[PDB]
């Protein structure tokens, strides 16, 4: 039942987003355009990324691979 | 050899967001025991208060609150 509700709300969100003028839709993209890294060609890898925050109290040591050494 | 060890090691950030962070804080966070020893032996202050905006508790707003002290961290 909860899953059905979440899907119903998803359909509502998609319909509402599709049912507005292009100005607001372009003004309401999700996530931000961030410099993720470098393509194998060496050029900048700009992507539209969505940011989440996580907390782990067992494996902090997994320091391998980090954008933006400044928090 | 430039007789500036005390000021260099105990130097810290200046901007409000990371204000107070010191190389000792970075060493303890990176979990390098060897660097902790090396820094403190050369006069690293062990009472540096990392009272930046990032090191305070704010709902939603990203950050980690540990007590602003190297021992606390």
């Amino acid at each position: 039942s909860k899953n059905i509700w979440k899907l119903q709300r998803a359909i509502t969100i998609l319909d509402t987003e599709k049912s507005f003028l292009k100005c607001m839709r372009k003004a309401f993209r999700s996530g931000k355009l961030l410099q993720v890294g470098y393509t194998p060609d060496g050029k900048d890898d700009y992507r539209w990324c969505f940011r989440v925050d996580e907390v782990n109290w067992t494996t902090w040591n997994t320091n391998v691979g980090i954008i933006n050494e400044d928090p | 050899q430039t007789d500036s060890l005390k000021e260099l090691v105990n130097a810290s950030y200046t901007d409000s967001y990371y204000k107070g962070q010191t190389a000792l804080h970075i060493a303890i966070e990176r979990r390098n025991m060897a660097l902790v020893t090396l820094l403190v032996e050369n006069g690293a202050d062990v009472q540096a208060a990392a009272h930046g905006d990032f090191f305070k508790k704010t709902k939603g707003r990203p950050g980690f609150y540990f007590g602003e002290l190297p021992l606390s961290l």
